[PDB]
RNA sequence: AGACAACCUGGCGAACUGAAACAUCUUAGUAGCCAGAGGAAAAGAAAGCAAAAGCGAUUCCCGUAGUAGCGGCGAGCGAAAUGGGAGCAGCCUAAACCGUGAAAACGGGGUUGUGGGAGAGCAAUACAAGCGUCGUGCUGCUAGGCGAAUCAGUGGAGUGCGGAACCCUAGAUGGUGAAAGUCCAGUAGCCGAAAGCAUCACUAGCUUAUGCUCUGACCCGAGUAGCAUGGGGCACGUGGAAUCCCGUGUGAAUCAGCAAGGACCACCUUGCAAGGCUAAAUACUCCUGGGUGACCGAUAGCGAAGUAGUACCGUGAGGGAAGGGUGAAAAGAACCCCCAUCGGGGAGUGAAAUAGAACAUGAAACCGUAAGCUCUCAAGCAGUGGGAGGGGGACCAGACCCUGACCGCGUGCCUGUUGAAGAAUGAGCCGGCGACUCAUAGGCAGUGGCUUGGUUAAGGGAACCCACCGGAGCCGUAGCGA
RNA sequence: CGGUAGGGGAGCGUUCCGUGUUAGGGAGAAACGCGUGCGUGAGCCGCGUUGGACGAAGCGGAAGCGAGAAUGUCGGCUUG
């Protein structure tokens, strides 16, 4: 019995080509090169998930760092730390640098419930 | 109907099997030049012995119509 | 009817599928079929000869032939059909039956065929008899006639097939024969 | 045994009861081998009509189109090749012998327990050969209809010898099936949807697939 | 006379290859060439198998058995008897002698193996067996005929749907605007042949044809067998090498004999060479009729679904393509405008013209039009995680889709390597075709059946499948030893 | 519970056959094109101003069965 390819080549490579939508130039038209960067978008996107917890905490810092200076002379991010866990603290980097934004004025609080 | 296996008859000259299964040869050296050999050697290649396991992957490959127990 | 021709299936490990080398990697064996790199035993064609050893000498020619089959001897074959006594106790007869070729084809244990056909039948005397029969067998061992005479059996002995003798022969077996009988 | 069929006669009424004591494969296996039975059936029965052509039997081919070098194009040795159409077919399907062997007692033990797994859904009849004088489709119809059957759905009737005015009377139904024990295999049984016997086959069934 | 696909017979007769080289060997008495012949051919009626018990022409299948053996004892090659089935058929001549002839030759006589004929003498020899030309019928083939049962509605068409009826020895197929047991052709069943062919039966009348004693007198197929030598082929490679067939050279015997039984001798058994014919079982398909497909459906299937072995190429042998689908029905588009044609726009036809002929469903690469966001201080395997500003929609909206200011991260894919983004290989792109399969055996596992040990093979079997037979054989029940 | 060669285990899908003149289908099948749905994934389930007649699921069976590469291959179409 004889039997075609049929159709299975065609509806796999739509749902590879469906992902490739808002790809530049050939990327977007040719079969055998969306196959080769529909592998290449998921192991990037595999990739930056695992570097998104780092890198927003990394924003965290800076936000937190610059919004502290301000308060003491020889004051910094590292002091303001080692403080909450000796005050007995639990709040994370993402309230901190939140508060930091929207509520100013309660981190000129804390700063005040340490000291 | 067709094709049969067909023993390699070199190697069914040279082998048998005894009544549990086990494989048997004869020892090599015996056939000329005896005189500088000890009575204790040429006693030795005399006897039968049993076929060194990991041989009976090409034995039996060559062999297969003789009937045999791996487990013994 | 409770079974039809919808509801039937086979029992489970006993229909595999069977392995399709050469339909993705993801399937097990890959590309190369599960051969390897390239090499002899990954061609498309006849291998190696079983027993082939790379041009060393393979052990079916460092090996010396068996005893008598190297020169031509034939080999030896059973004579006679054996049989030992415990099989006759379990074929369940009594004290009138025989024991003879025709007897133990109808129970069921003795079934030849072919060569085996053409045959006597012996007995070999390994276990014990109780019933008290008879036998109607060409030969016997020695430990057999010790334990049927002991149990009161009836042994019969059949002459056998003849040979063919050449006439002058006949007179020197008679001339020792006539030597031995008037001397005896 | 648990279930005595009744019998029935040429006209609707009842007369008597009897039963069928048949072997059957136990229930942990009883699914399978009646599986086994059914695919031989079907295997020994198909035809091994496909057939294709390899290289070496497609027309043409044999000389060396172009040279093996200087030339900036894939290595080619005959243009009857599989990778080419027109070409060879490489493992394609030839003539074959479906045919394969399975044991007696297999497939009538598979035959026996697929007739008493069918005892829910059948009965007995009389004989009836002498009320057909003539071969009458009309009448043979009226007659499933007074012992309860439909000719919509599928049916088998079981028997000594079908004689002549009987068997032309259901030759042209399509769902009805007449047998004789020559003719009795497992494919009808386990297709149709009713069974029927006589007093004949039920000693003959019985003493062919005791449970001695 | 020549032609004739394959099978068959005869003659000549390779090589690559395998042996991991190669010459003995294998491939192989294959391929191909030549010759011949038939629907089959060839073989074939014991100078035979066998072994002390028996079989009774040849051929084919199962099995014996991958056994006994052969073999640089390497690769590899490979029996036979017994047994089980299919299918069964046995006949005509030379010679002794008697007549006819110069001979050659004609007629009669005879044809066998526990020996038979001739020869003579007795009987009784042949009716019932095998043949069978005039022709006579039987049955089939080569043209055909009869042949049961339905109406309406469903908006292109009703065989479908819903509803109501009917036939069936006929629910096999194909066709019909759309799928049919009841519309058509048909089928079941029945009928039918002047003429021709074939299978049978009958019929001439010549026809082949039936037994007991006497004899060890006359015949038993000659340049043959055998031997010596050189070779071939038998499963068996010169080996202890028989049996069978040839070249050279030699060269027997006639039943009181000869050959064979694996050197040879002896004994016994079996058989009667040197003349010939013969049906069936068996092998093949350029073809014919019927039937069936877990066969293909226009890159498939025969190379060929169209003027295919055409077009085309080649001095020639020879090689060798591609191109299928309007519609139920051409009703193939009157007429008007553009108009030199082609072609297009309306009209009209049609269920559909957005089915309009270069016309059926009409994917992708590729070439484009329009709309929404958007780039000219940039830089980058082109994306991804963040997501400014703007836009969008039958569900809703803290959602979703499109666009992407700017930051960060990110060294194409396979192949294959100690290691490749690699400046190592391969791919111009899209779609299709395209690769561990098949048969038969060995071993192992899983599942099942039987275990009162198990199982059949060929071969039969309502066409097959299949019910039921078929136990010959095979495996397992004693091993040790050359 | 990283994993190449490589081995084992469990599954999806294609075309065809059995149930089958199946269910369903000019009140629109196959196909094609789509999706705020589901799944570990192969894929499934659904939708339609396309299409115009076929044909699942389920319990099972068989293969000319799954392509991105072979200076592959046929046809079609680009670049320059
Ligand atoms: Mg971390
Ligand atoms: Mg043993
Ligand atoms: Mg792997
Ligand atoms: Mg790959
Ligand atoms: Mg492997
Ligand atoms: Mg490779
Ligand atoms: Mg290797
Ligand atoms: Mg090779
Ligand atoms: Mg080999
Ligand atoms: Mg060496
Ligand atoms: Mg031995
Ligand atoms: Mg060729
Ligand atoms: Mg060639
Ligand atoms: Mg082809
Ligand atoms: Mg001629
Ligand atoms: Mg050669
Ligand atoms: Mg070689
Ligand atoms: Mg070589
Ligand atoms: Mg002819
Ligand atoms: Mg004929
Ligand atoms: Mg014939
Ligand atoms: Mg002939
Ligand atoms: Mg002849
Ligand atoms: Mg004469
Ligand atoms: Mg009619
Ligand atoms: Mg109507
Ligand atoms: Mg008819
Ligand atoms: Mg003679
Ligand atoms: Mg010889
Ligand atoms: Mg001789
Ligand atoms: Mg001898
Ligand atoms: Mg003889
Ligand atoms: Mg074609
Ligand atoms: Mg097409
Ligand atoms: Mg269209
Ligand atoms: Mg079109
Ligand atoms: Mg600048
Ligand atoms: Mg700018
Ligand atoms: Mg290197
Ligand atoms: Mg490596
Ligand atoms: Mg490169
Ligand atoms: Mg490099
Ligand atoms: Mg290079
Ligand atoms: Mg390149
Ligand atoms: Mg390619
Ligand atoms: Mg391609
Ligand atoms: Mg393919
Ligand atoms: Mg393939
Ligand atoms: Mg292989
Ligand atoms: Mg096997
Ligand atoms: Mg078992
Ligand atoms: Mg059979
Ligand atoms: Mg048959
Ligand atoms: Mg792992
Ligand atoms: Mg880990
Ligand atoms: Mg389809
Ligand atoms: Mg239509
Ligand atoms: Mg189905």
């Amino acid at each position: 019995t004889r039997v075609k390819r049929g159709y299975i080549a065609r509806r796999r490579r739509k749902k590879i080509r469906f992902f490739a939508s808002s790809f530049r130039g050939a990327h977007s038209r040719l079969t055998r090169t969306i196959a080769q960067q529909k592998i290449r978008a998921l192991v990037s996107a595999h990739r930056d998930r695992d570097r998104q917890k780092r890198d927003f905490r990394r924003l965290w810092i800076t936000r937190i760092n610059a919004a502290i200076r301000e308060r003491g002379v020889y004051y910094n991010y590292s002091k303001f730390i080692h403080d909450l866990y000796k005050r007995q603290l639990l709040l994370n980097r993402k309230i901190l640098a939140q508060i930091a934004i929207l509520n100013p004025n309660c981190i000129y609080m804390i700063y005040n419930e340490i000291i | 109907k067709g094709y049969k296996m067909k023993t390699h008859k070199a190697s069914a000259k040279r082998f048998r099997v005894t009544g549990k299964g086990k494989i048997v040869r004869r020892r090599a050296g015996k056939q000329h030049l005896l005189a500088k050999k000890n009575t204790k050697r040429k006693n030795r290649l005399s006897k039968l012995i049993q076929v060194d396991r990991s041989d009976y992957d090409n034995v039996i490959g060559a062999l297969p119509y003789l009937k045999v127990n791996r487990k013994v | 009817t409770r079974f039809r021709l919808d509801n039937l299936g086979p029992q489970p490990g006993s229909r595999k599928k069977g392995k399709r080398k050469g339909r993705g990697h993801a399937a097990g064996q890959g590309g190369s079929c599960g051969f390897g790199m390239r090499g002899q035993k990954s061609r498309s064609g006849p291998g190696i000869m079983r027993g082939f050893e790379g041009g060393q000498m393979p052990l079916y020619r460092r090996i010396p032939k068996l005893r008598g089959i190297a020169g031509g001897m034939r080999a030896g074959l059973p004579k006679y059909v054996p049989i030992n006594l415990r099989d006759i106790e379990v074929a369940g007869f009594k004290e009138g039956e025989e024991v003879s070729l025709e007897s133990l084809k109808a129970k069921g244990i003795i079934n030849p065929s072919g060569r085996e056909r053409r045959l006597p039948l012996k007995i070999l005397g390994e276990g014990e008899l109780s019933t008290k029969l008879q036998i109607k067998a060409r030969a016997f061992s020695g430990s057999a006639k010790e334990k049927l005479e002991a149990a009161g059996c009836s042994v019969t002995v059949l002459p056998g097939r003849k040979k063919y003798i050449k006439e002058s022969v006949r007179k020197n077996l008679a001339r020792a024969d006539e030597y031995f009988a008037k001397k005896r | 045994e648990l279930i005595p069929l009744p019998i029935l006669n040429f006209s609707g009424e009842k007369v008597g009861e009897t039963f069928l004591n048949l072997k059957t494969a136990p229930s942990e296996t009883a699914r399978a081998v009646v599986h086994r039975g059914l695919i031989t059936h079907l295997q020994n029965k198909r035809r091994g009509t496909a057939s294709t052509l390899t290289r070496a039997e497609v027309r043409g081919g044999g000389r060396k189109p172009y040279p093996q070098k200087k030339t900036g194009r894939a290595r080619r040795g005959s243009q009857r090749s599989p990778l080419r159409p027109g070409g060879g077919v490489i493992f394609g399907p030839k003539p074959r012998d479906w045919t394969i062997k399975m044991n007696k007692k297999e497939r009538r033990l598979a035959l026996s327990t697929a007739i008493a797994s069918a005892v829910g859904n059948s009965f007995v009849v009389e004989e009836f050969a002498e009320n057909f004088e003539k071969p009458k489709t009309k009448d043979f119809i009226a007659a499933m209809q007074r012992w309860g059957l439909d000719p919509a759905e599928k049916s088998l009737f079981f028997l000594m010898d079908l004689v002549e005015n009987v068997e032309k009377s259901g030759r042209n139904i399509r769902t009805l099936k007449l047998l004789t024990p020559r003719s009795l295999n497992l494919f009808d049984v386990l297709n149709a949807e009713k069974l029927v016997f006589t007093e004949g086959t039920i000693q003959y069934l019985n003493q062919r697939y005791g449970v001695d």
